[PDB]
């Protein structure tokens, strides 16, 4: 039982999703949302661009 | 536009076979048994001339 | 009538400001504040057609 | 299946007609010699253009419309114009002498030779189309073709049809500017068919858009093309639903039930919202709360009628473009906390908002800008009755002596509908009024 | 005619008679408190004695 | 079994949407509460009609009767208001208070 | 001190005053020796 | 092997369940084709819970998709996961529904249910053992509502032995993105207490809270809700797909949750939900996934938790994790916030858990609440349906599509003294 | 296992806080990514007092920080050591109210409150056996003195027996930074003395000149008072933080400090204090450092104690040192300055001697004096509020705000209530 038990374990984990690119974390693990606009600030400035040349 | 770079991932969206806007409506599912044109569903191949 | 809009109508100016809901936290209670301002808002509105 | 029957009758209705049609040619690929060149469509993927356009063996699609009008010149500029391959020639259907500004000569001489055909013409347009929403009938209130034919047209199809949406455009008179002297009398005359069988009914005003062209576009001179294409640009945002894929996609029967409260409450005010100027929209952010701010202003509406001196019984915005609904529940938290925006008592709802995806398009040559975002809201309220109070004032002053009643009687109507329409406009006014209370 | 000055005096009318009701009620307060004291001090001396 | 039937006040843009007292929902005290509305006789205890607010209006219907809402004034009288002490925020309306004359 | 238009204050409180007013604006007064010395 | 058999209604219902779908095949390694890519066999153990088998090592979901509007349909086939459903369990109408629940329920609505209540009955006697019926759908359409609560009727009628529990999005006032919900939702309320043995109600004000704060979602639309919204639909049926230390199923969530019949309106819930600048500063504890259930911003049905006492409450873990840490937060909860739990319940709270996390947390929970807080999103429908029922606002579409003002007049009595029965036990001494 | 919550609230207590979260930081091993890397074991034994261990080795502090404007917010993120906190820990509002106690306390605080007390219980929730909560609240402003009385009200209700000790930066008289800190001040204290169990009260014009003549330097700025100011409150809990070889926590100071109930305002000291030309010719022992605590000159606050006794004096020493030594110094203390001792309370020193000294030194000490010549601060505090109140100037943004003058009376009249208490006690005999 000691592999969650232990009093030192907590320093042996990674918090839940440690990058922006991270493998498991999916639709399942409810942390990878697609909400977040990570590519929000270059479709700004494309917009502006678009917007400026019309 | 948003809706338009996270295509894909947008809940309602139907049937992309349409590369200069891919908000036009393709309504070939629906279709019931009596006007129907034989159109591609959206799980199966084209026809010929594929275009 | 106040401003023009909700949002800049000030803390102190509200009429449930923090004052008005620590004297609602209790029952009975009721503060007469807006039907006055109603029946003088009446009143002017009157005056104004008058 | 969705599909909607375009009826433009009267000079107004099809002037405004060949400006929604280019729209509508422009915005599905559709070049004007009537052949789509597709050029991008994988397969027959592309069912946008079905709720307008009728494509045949040809190659060609024939759109879903039907242009009356009584004189020859306007139908005979548009067989000679640049839509000849795309138009059928008998849905431009035209007759000889016109209806010479006059209600009972659009209605009881007139009117009464051809509306057998052009019912015939409906009919087989409507044969043809298999999921009919409804009927959009573009006209004038000004008089004659768009007034007696469109009167008796609207009871007709009223009659067989029945339970089918009927959205006019009616070409409104302005309080001041005015073309014509009896078009009180038409207006008057032809408040019972806008009343007693259509649906809903939107009034635009020239002035309103004339003030439109001359404080935001920056058209000093503005012809009827520039107003026309503003109503097509309205028409399309209604219509944008039933072609175009939407987070919420508001049909025309839910935009009904959605707006009107009751049925002789069904006359919205209709205002669109990219309005700027393409110089001075590299000034402005053109966001969702702006849009929505610039259609409640008392400055944008269609109608010469302030609605601050009124309540809101009901909303319908047509969000199109990059507008997500926090954005959308965001301006309506700020438009219901605003003083000015009063909404009626028995409403504590009053927004109902359908976001559509695919962005306007711009017409080449437009004045219009290109942008991103737009709205289009069609908001129900009290303060429409202005208009028909100025209109009632008109009336009744020129029905004092008894002036132009002659015409009239001499082509068959009797005196007794003038009163019998007055009373009816002033009761609907005074339903206006108690509703609002 | 209403003065214009009927929203901020009614607001602080509402002002002084919360704070009249909420001296009272420090004063219903304390009294409650000593009261309280009181009681624990002779529930410490019957346990004693117990 | 009984008929509720609320109404509500004339709209005012200063009512801030939906309120609720939280009398009436303090779930701390509420056996405290509920029994001194019980004992008073006068203020109902019922859950429905809790916003006193509810879209810009008052409620008139029984959130406390129209007695003991109406009798919170603390003798402001005319007189008195169109002079204010001027160390006061309401001095700064003097230069439209001294308008008004005083009669009544 | 200069009126400053405070509650009822010097005695009788915030339910005697509530009260009072409540017996001038339905009617007469409650009575006139009540609250002697007010208490 | 107990199974349940999904149905969806109208738009909402649709994009929901979809995204449903989409989360419990990532579960079990699912591919949108339907074979199974999954590396455990604990994902395949019960994998016809949800799945029929067909031909192959073809999963074929028990989903039954229903709406009014086709385009929705064409929408939900085309989009992500949409290959997993079958064409033949996709009925629609080519009319539409106008958010009028009259005519989602009296007229058309009632043309289309011969054809949806022969495919629910083949996927239910498709079955052996047939746990319940699981439906999602809105309270501010007409298919969602008018549609759903028909096919709510005729099941129960059909099979008045089933687990059926039903999620629903209630409309929020300061949302409102529709002018007749108030009717909707009054009109369908009715169905759902009288019919309906369990309720899990969600709001989008609430989601869109979370998504502002606990998540902050500089754009969240409809993807996250829905996203939350299937979190919360996993989490209350875990224990029936995946073994664990204590397990508890539809049937034992409804048997230590629900008291009385007419008291089955919960509080959905879920943990952990971190944000991304808060994602390094976090440690999974069982006490911390305790606090995130027991706090009242991550609360998916719009009340307020302070705002009223819970009567019970379901606490659905996942993960390894210890008895005892688990057994002593939930006795630490009941014992510091007293006051805010019903004092004729001993122990108000149901705990279940399994041992099998979600793929990439380690640990999970779920939150299901029969609290008394759930009055106050029905009194503000309640209060909004007399504002426009005291000028017959509205009521002429209703009436031509064939009802009368006694059915608003019951769905309004019927709201108001289940309110006043939510009082009544809210505020009732211990013995 | 003792915890203690730290609050910063206002800039200067956000900037007091950061330099002490620093010295905390450097002093117990954390670099600023928030990662152990200390050399002795005995560093990260008593860590829990001040850090939440996170995932990893990471370490978040215990503190809730507080503002209504985000300026001040913005630098502590982006200065030094600002990666550390806890990103929800930044509970800040948006309007700001700015030099006023009215728009601090009644209004614009008193709806972030709740907001902050769901973030001081969190970090109370998230403890053992709490020791209590440390304010760095900064009196004669508007967020720090309003706000933080507001704060500490409210968790007074919430936990009444642990300790509370609040940071005190008391307006001064000369230096008159601002026009209404009189206001603040009478209004503010006035909820201190009510409240607090301890108070350790810091002027900036004793940080001035301590920093003038003192340690000269030429360049303090406001970093070099807040490292005096940190060091003084790493320096009243080494005790608890570290083993010792006589330990005193903060319950055990307020004992032995606090005769009666409203009598705890104390006057801190931290005596290493040299220049860098007088660093190397002045030798480091237990005489040196009693005879710097013991100095007018080295005291934190404006209060010369040379006129006025001593009630109670602590003396918290660091450091491997003699018992001998430490015990005739006070005892020599004692008999040489017998005249500013009380007659009636024999023996009224405190010996506190820990064992690991602050990082660079090898010896340390923490003066927590308690003479009644702390009256005269209060004094000149109410001798400005009365001057300005018989004018009522700047008595309409407080009273249109929301308050009246019968609190600004009663403010003053207990006030004058304290330093008369103050006064009776310097003025008691013996028999
Ligand atoms: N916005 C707009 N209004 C028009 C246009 N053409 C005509 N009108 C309006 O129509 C009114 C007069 O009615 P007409 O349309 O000219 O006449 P009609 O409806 O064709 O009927 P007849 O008189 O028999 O020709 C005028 O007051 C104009 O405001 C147009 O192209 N755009
Ligand atoms: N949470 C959530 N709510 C939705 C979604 N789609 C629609 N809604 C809500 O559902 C309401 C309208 O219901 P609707 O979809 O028209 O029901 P239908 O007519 O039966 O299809 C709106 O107020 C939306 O807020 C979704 O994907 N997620
Ligand atoms: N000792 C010290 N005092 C400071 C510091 N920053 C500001 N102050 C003092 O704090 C007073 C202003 O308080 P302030 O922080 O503005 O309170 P707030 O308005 O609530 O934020 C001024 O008189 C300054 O002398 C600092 O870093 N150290
Ligand atoms: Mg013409």
């Amino acid at each position: 039982e000691w592999d969650l038990y232990d009093p030192e374990a907590k320093k042996k984990d990674k918090p839940a999703r440690v990058s922006d690119d991270d493998p498991r974390c999916g639709p399942s693990s409810i942390q990878k949302f697609d909400g977040e606009d990570l590519g929000g600030k270059e479709r700004k400035k494309l917009m502006e661009e678009q917007m400026r040349e019309w | 536009t948003f809706w338009s770079h996270h295509k894909e991932k947008i809940p309602g969206v139907s049937q992309i076979k349409t590369l200069d806007t891919p908000f036009k409506k393709n309504s070939a599912f629906s279709k019931p048994i009596a006007e129907g044109t034989d159109q591609p569903q959206p799980y199966e191949q084209e026809t010929h001339p594929f275009l | 009538i106040g401003p023009e809009l909700q949002s800049d109508l000030e803390t102190r100016e509200k009429l449930t400001r923090p004052i008005v809901r620590v004297f609602q936290r209790h029952p009975g209670t009721n503060l007469p504040e807006a039907q006055g301002i109603i029946r003088g808002a009446a009143g002017l509105d009157e005056s104004l057609l008058r | 299946m969705r599909e909607c029957i375009s009826i433009h009758v009267g000079q107004a209705g099809v002037q405004i007609g060949n400006a929604c049609w280019e729209l509508y040619c422009l915005e599905h690929g559709i070049q004007p010699d009537g052949q789509m060149p597709s050029d991008k469509t994988i397969g027959g993927g592309d069912d946008s253009f079905n709720t307008f356009f009728s494509e045949t063996g040809a190659g060609k699609h024939v759109p879903r419309a039907v242009f009356v009008d009584l004189e020859p010149t306007v139908v005979d500029e548009v067989r000679t114009g640049t839509y000849r391959q795309l138009f059928h020639p008998e849905q431009l259907i035209t007759g000889k002498e016109d209806a010479a500004n006059n209600y009972a000569r659009g209605h009881y001489t007139i009117g009464k030779e051809i509306v057998d055909l052009v019912l015939d013409r409906i009919r087989k347009l409507a044969d043809q189309c298999t999921g009919l929403q409804g009927f959009l009938i573009f006209h004038s209130f000004g008089g004659g073709t768009g007034s007696g034919f469109a009167s008796l047209l609207m009871e007709r199809l009223s009659v067989d049809y029945g339970k089918k949406s009927k959205l006019e455009f009616a070409i409104y008179p302005a309080p001041q500017i005015s073309t014509a002297v009896v078009e009180p009398y038409n207006t008057i005359l032809t408040t019972h068919t806008t009343l007693e069988h259509s649906d809903c009914a939107f009034m635009v005003d020239n002035e309103a858009i004339y003030d439109i062209c001359r404080r935001n576009l920056d058209i000093e001179r503005p012809t009827y093309t520039n107003l026309n294409r503003l109503i097509a640009q309205i028409v399309s945002s209604i219509t944008a639903s039933l072609r175009f894929d939407g987070a919420l996609n508001v049909d025309l029967t839910e935009f009904q039930t959605n707006l009107v409260p009751y049925p002789r409450i069904h006359f919205p005010l209709a205002t669109y919202a990219p309005v700027i100027s393409a110089e001075k929209a590299y000034h402005e952010q053109l966001s969702v709360a702006e849009i929505t701010n610039a259609c409640f202003e008392p400055a944008n509406q269609m109608v010469k009628c302030d609605p601050r001196h009124g309540k809101y019984m009901a909303c319908c915005m047509l969000y199109r473009g990059d507008v997500v609904p926090k954005d959308v529940n965001a301006a309506i938290a700020t438009i219901k906390t605003k003083r000015t925006i009063q909404f009626v008592d028995w409403c504590p709802t009053g927004f109902k908002v359908g976001i559509n995806y695919q962005p306007p398009t711009v017409v080449p040559g437009g004045d219009l800008a290109k942008v991103q975002r737009a709205v289009c809201m069609l908001s129900n309220t009290t303060a429409i009755a202005e208009a028909w109070a100025r209109l009632d004032h008109k009336f009744d002053l020129m029905y004092a002596k008894r002036a132009f009643v002659h015409w009239y009687v001499g082509e068959g109507m009797e005196e007794g509908e003038f009163s019998e329409a007055r009373e009816d406009l002033a009761a609907l006014e005074k339903d206006y009024e108690e509703v609002g209370v | 005619d209403a003065l214009p000055s009927l929203r901020d005096n009614c607001a602080q009318q509402s002002n002084t008679v919360v704070h009249q009701y909420v001296r009272e009620c420090r004063i219903s307060l304390v009294k409650l408190r000593d009261s309280f004291l009181e009681t624990n001090e002779e529930v410490k001396s019957l346990i004693r004695g117990k | 079994s009984y008929q509720s039937i609320p109404r509500f006040s004339k709209l005012h843009p200063v009512i801030p949407r939906r309120y609720v007292p939280e009398w009436k929902n303090d779930m701390k005290n509420r056996e405290l509460l509920v029994k001194n509305c019980e004992m008073s006789g006068i203020i109902p205890k019922g859950p429905h009609d809790e916003s006193l607010f509810l879209d810009k209006r008052e409620r008139m219907n029984e959130v406390e009767p129209r007695v003991r809402v109406e009798a919170k004034h603390p003798n402001f009288e005319r007189y008195d208001g169109l002079r204010p002490e001027f160390h006061t925020a309401q001095s700064k309306y003097q230069s439209s208070l001294m308008f008004r004359k005083d009669n009544t | 001190q200069d009126k400053t238009m405070t509650f009822g204050g010097n005695g009788m409180g915030y339910t005697r005053q509530v009260n009072g007013n409540v017996a001038e604006l339905l009617g007469t007064g409650a009575s006139p020796p009540d609250a002697e010395n007010r208490s | 092997m107990r199974e349940i058999v999904h149905m969806q209604a109208g738009q909402c219902g649709n994009q929901i369940g979809a995204k449903f779908w989409e989360v419990i095949s990532d579960e079990h390694g699912i591919d949108p084709t339907g074979t199974y890519h999954g590396d455990s066999d604990l994902q395949l153990e019960r994998i016809n819970v949800y799945y029929n088998e067909a031909t192959g090592g073809k999963y074929v979901p028990r989903a039954v998709l229903v709406d009014l509007e086709p385009g929705t349909m064409d929408s939900v086939r085309s989009g992500p996961f949409g290959q997993i459903f079958r064409p033949d369990n996709f009925v629609f109408g080519q009319s539409g529904a106008g958010n009028n629940w009259a005519k989602g329920h009296y007229t058309e609505g009632a043309e289309l249910v011969d054809s949806v209540l022969d495919v629910v009955r083949k996927e239910a006697e498709s079955c052996d053992c047939l746990q319940g019926f699981q439906l999602t759908h809105s309270l501010g359409g007409g298919t969602g509502s008018g549609m759903g609560t028909l096919l709510i009727s005729k099941i129960r009628e059909e099979y008045p032995d089933r687990i059926m529990n039903t999620f629903s999005v209630v409309p929020s006032p300061k949302v409102s993105d529709t002018v007749v919900e108030p009717y909707n939702a009054t009109l369908s309320v009715h169905q759902l207490v009288e019919n309906t043995d369990e309720t899990y109600c969600i709001d989008n004000e609430a989601l869109y809270d979370i998504c502002f704060r606990t998540l902050k979602l500089t754009t969240p639309t409809y993807g996250d809700l829905n996203h939350l919204v299937s979190a919360t639909m996993s989490g209350v049926t875990t224990c029936l797909r995946f073994p664990g230390q204590l397990n508890a199923d539809l049937r034992k969530l409804a048997v230590n949750m629900v008291p009385f019949p007419r008291l089955h309106f919960f509080m959905p819930g879920f943990a952990p939900l971190t944000s991304r600048g808060s994602q390094q500063y976090r440690a999974l504890t069982v006490p911390e996934l305790t606090q995130q259930m027991f706090d009242a911003k991550n609360m998916m049905a719009a009340c307020d938790p302070r705002h009223g006492r819970y009567l019970t409450v379901a606490a659905i873990f996942r993960g390894r994790m210890s008895m005892k840490e688990v057994d002593e937060q939930m006795l630490n909860v009941q014992n510091k916030n007293s006051s805010y739990f019903v004092e004729w319940i001993p122990n108000n709270v149901k705990t279940a858990v399994c041992d099998i996390p979600p793929r990439g947390l380690k640990m999970s929970a779920t939150f299901i609440g029969n609290s008394t807080a759930i009055q106050e999103l029905f009194k503000r429908i309640s209060e909004q349906f007399t504002a426009m029922f005291r000028r017959k606002a509205f009521l002429h579409w209703y009436t031509g599509e064939g009802m009368d003002e006694m059915e608003f007049t019951e769905a309004e009595s019927n709201m108001n003294d289940l309110v006043s029965e939510y009082q009544q036990y809210q505020d009732a001494t211990a013995e």
